[PDB]
């Protein structure tokens, strides 16, 4: 059927120019309005723009007006999003979706003809940040002197993502991983955490996994109470 | 500018139950609203059109009222699968701007967090930064206050929390806390607390060290 194709996750530098792309297939390219969505990570969805096409007719959302250019191609069915000067704020997941039609057109569109985003593509990923690619420090998070919580926490790495087992994955139970943050300082860092009974502090030996394959890391850390 | 503001801002419910979700706009829009379905990690599902239509392939306990200021979208027995963020959209009028969202979690009896407090490794002190970390384990409602005080000294601005996805079992959240300092810092003072404040807690709980013993 219809389908919405975007180009994958970038990590640019505040400054850089980016384009992101958005191929579509299952219908004519040039006769529906189609458009781009902005989430920033954590937060609802921020309507950027329109463009039909067919006519080249763009309506932009004023916060947006002079900050990004939305531009097609109807040669090859493919709907672009670009800015010149990248900024930390534009961080953010970008959908493009098709905005299509749902009703009669009676009275020449002006009644019961209405607007709605029905397919949307996967979304790209956008990372802004003046860090190089980094892999990550581990540090221990030990237990206290019948239940404990002992950890790891990754800092400072980059571009995300980390992934995180314990003991190879002989234990899940009780692991938290939380999302990673985004710090001042342009790179990642997160915590992962595990309960268990204090009695097995003696008799059990707790190990970190920690996994940055866009550096090549594969870290190992026991976590020993004192 | 038409603005969309959405209430309740988030929405705890059970399995069966009939929800409701209600979009008000600054501005007579007509039917000119849609409701979309976001679930974490994936792109928003179109529900609703024209305040009153349903999109093929929605379920029909999904249902739009309203016109004008005033717009509803009914739930009438929640599934597992409807526990996502909801978002309306006005389009009258371009920018076809999106309200700001309603989460609907699950619902579960009150539990109080498990809070445990992590010094900065020595390992970690190498670096020239410290990181003290306080953890909230398995509470229910999402909302908790922590604060760091050092000293005594109430801490702000140099502090970040960060909250796991409801778990899909226990439908509980866990917490990290975690206050960031330079070595210096770090050095130059002796006691470190997390204090947390949550509903099912009478009184607020402190956990912390000092850092001399
Ligand atoms: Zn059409
Ligand atoms: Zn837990
Ligand atoms: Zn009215
Ligand atoms: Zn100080």
């Amino acid at each position: 059927q219809v389908q919405l194709v975007q180009s994958g996750a970038e990590v640019k530098k505040p400054g850089e120019s980016l384009k992101i792309s958005c191929k579509v297939s299952g219908y004519n390219f040039a006769s529906e309005w189609i458009g781009w969505v902005r989430q920033m990570p954590g937060k609802g969805l921020e309507w950027m723009g329109i463009i039909y096409p067919g006519d080249s007719d763009t309506k932009y959302s004023p916060s947006f007006q002079g900050q990004v250019i939305i531009s097609a191609d109807k040669s090859i069915n493919t709907a672009y999003l670009q800015w010149s000067s990248l900024k930390a704020s534009d961080t953010a997941i970008y959908y493009c979706a098709r905005q299509n039609h749902y009703g009669s057109g009676s009275y020449f569109y002006r009644t019961a003809y209405y607007y709605a985003m029905d397919v949307w593509g996967q979304g790209t990923t956008v990372t802004v940040s003046s860090a190089s690619t980094k892999g990550p420090s581990v540090f221990p998070l030990a237990p206290s002197s019948g239940t404990a919580a002992l950890g790891c926490l990754v800092k400072d790495y980059f571009p995300e993502p980390v992934t995180v087992s314990w003991n190879s994955g002989a234990l899940t139970s009780g692991v938290h991983t939380f999302p990673a943050v985004l710090q001042s300082s342009g790179l990642y860092s997160l915590s992962s955490v595990v309960t268990v009974p204090s009695s097995s502090l003696g008799t059990q030996t707790y190990i970190c996994n920690v996994n940055h394959k866009p550096s090549n890391t594969k870290v190992d850390k026991k976590v020993e109470p004192k | 500018d038409i603005q969309l503001t959405q209430s309740p801002s988030s929405l705890s419910a059970s399995l069966g139950d009939k929800v409701t979700i209600t979009c008000r706009a600054s501005q007579h829009i007509k039917k000119y609203l849609n409701w979309y379905q976001q679930k974490p990690g994936k792109a928003p599902k179109l529900l609703i059109y024209g305040a009153l239509n349903l999109q093929s392939g929605v379920p029909s306990r999904f249902s739009g009222r309203g016109s004008g200021t005033d717009f509803t979208l009914t739930i009438s027995s929640l599934q597992p699968e409807d526990f996502a963020t909801y978002y309306c959209q006005q389009s009258y009028s371009t920018p076809f701007t999106f309200g700001p969202g309603t989460k609907v979690d699950i619902k579960r009896t009150v539990a109080a967090p498990s809070v445990f407090i992590f010094p900065p490794s020595d390992e970690q002190l190498k670096s020239g930064t410290a990181s003290v970390v306080c953890l909230l384990n398995n509470f229910y409602p999402r909302e908790a206050k922590v604060q760091w005080k050092v000293d005594n000294a109430l801490q702000s601005g140099n502090s970040q929390e960060s909250v796991t996805e409801q778990d899909s079992k226990d439908s509980t959240y866990s917490l990290s806390s975690t206050l960031t300092l330079s070595k210096a810092d770090y050095e130059k003072h002796k006691v470190y607390a997390c204090e947390v404040t949550h509903q099912g807690l009478s009184s607020p709980v402190t956990k912390s060290f000092n850092r001399g013993e």
